[PDB]
DNA sequence: CCCTGTCTGGCGTCCTCTCACCCCATG
DNA sequence: CATGGGTGCGCCAGACAGGG
């Protein structure tokens, strides 16, 4: 919902399943590139701790 | 240039279809050198009718044909843009030679 | 001999980051120990000492190597892959299709008001540049003339 | 293995009434 | 325009080492 003045009070969760779905679409697309090693295991970690 | 040729075969159903064409292209459009019609075509077919004898039993039947065109004069990206996917006229085939 | 790394930068500022290391080296001459950087990740050709590797820590934002372990980090897997894919990359996504319909062939439109339509090519003229294909517009098939650019080939 | 020290977690009163202020930043 | 990353609380308690 948002405020008086128009600008969108966004809530917490909505920032959550967003970084959560922003790094799963980096995950499928470093996995269809066929990046290295320690990038997709940073990914998959960053996607983890996500 | 652009020829919007229809093909049917009564000119009791085409007569509202060549008036919702014209109109509905000059709130968009208004660029068209207005219906030019084609000679009503014919195609008769005497046929025998007795099951089995008697070669006089021929009655006549038509399967009566029409066609109209309308030629908008210009390429309008208003007329087609709005006119694309509709055509009031049922059971009809539209032509739009762009 | 200078092998492969991977630096992470904060993501958006990575062309300053390559612009500040190339400076960095150049302030502390370390010159026989950096051969390029390549562009959220940086790509660097080092070597590893504990010298270079504080100026590329020390080299504003930048967050760290990304490798095994922190005293030791990890040259590479599949560098020639990433190679290969920047190699590519544009000329790859070039493909610019036209609409090759000949006879009953099925093109597609992407131009006018029949954008976003498929059809099938009924009659072909090579010499006028035009193609005759009609889309299923409210059910009746709209035989238009479409150009090869005008529509792709299906 | 049997006791001893450390390391992290889990928690701390209820109703109300105003106010003020909610992501830069930028090629 | 749209995205991208301090240093003043105190007790209980059980799990994890750490001797012992």
């Amino acid at each position: 919902v948002p405020l008086d003045g128009g600008r969108f009070a966004t809530s917490d969760l909505n920032d959550l399943y967003r970084r959560v779905i922003n790094r799963n679409n980096r995950l499928k697309r470093l996995l269809d590139l066929a990046a290295p090693d320690i990038i997709v295991r940073n990914e998959k970690r960053m996607l983890q701790e996500a | 240039r652009i020829r919007i040729r229809l093909k049917a075969f009564d000119h009791r159903l085409i007569d509202q279809a060549t008036a919702e064409i014209v109109e509905t292209a000059k709130r968009t459009g208004a660029q068209v050198r207005g219906p030019i019609p084609l000679p009503t075509r014919k195609e008769r077919f005497t046929v025998l009718i007795s099951p089995h004898v008697n070669k006089d039993a021929r009655d006549q039947y038509e399967i009566r044909t029409h066609l109209r065109l309308v030629d908008i004069v210009e390429p309008t990206e208003k007329t087609v843009d709005a006119l694309m996917r509709l055509d009031l006229a049922a059971g009809v085939d539209v032509q739009i030679s762009l | 001999k200078k092998r492969w790394y991977v630096v992470q930068a904060f993501s958006g500022f990575e062309g300053r980051v390559a612009t500040s290391l190339r400076e960095h080296i150049k302030l502390h001459n370390m010159e026989d120990l950096f051969g390029e950087v390549m562009v959220g990740y940086v790509l660097v050709q080092m070597v590893m000492n504990d010298a270079s590797w504080h100026l590329v820590r020390s080299v504003p934002r930048v967050m760290g190597f990304i490798g095994g372990t922190s005293d030791r980090p990890a040259p590479i897997s599949d560098k020639e892959v990433d190679a290969i894919m920047n190699r590519l990359q544009q000329v790859g996504d070039k493909p610019r299709p036209k609409t090759l319909f000949e006879p009953g062939e099925m093109v597609r439109v992407n131009d006018g008001p029949f954008a976003d339509f498929n059809g099938v090519v009924e009659e072909v003229d090579y010499e006028k540049s035009r193609l005759k294909v009609s889309v299923s517009i409210f059910g009746r098939a709209t035989p238009v003339e479409l150009d090869f650019s005008q529509v792709e080939k299906a």
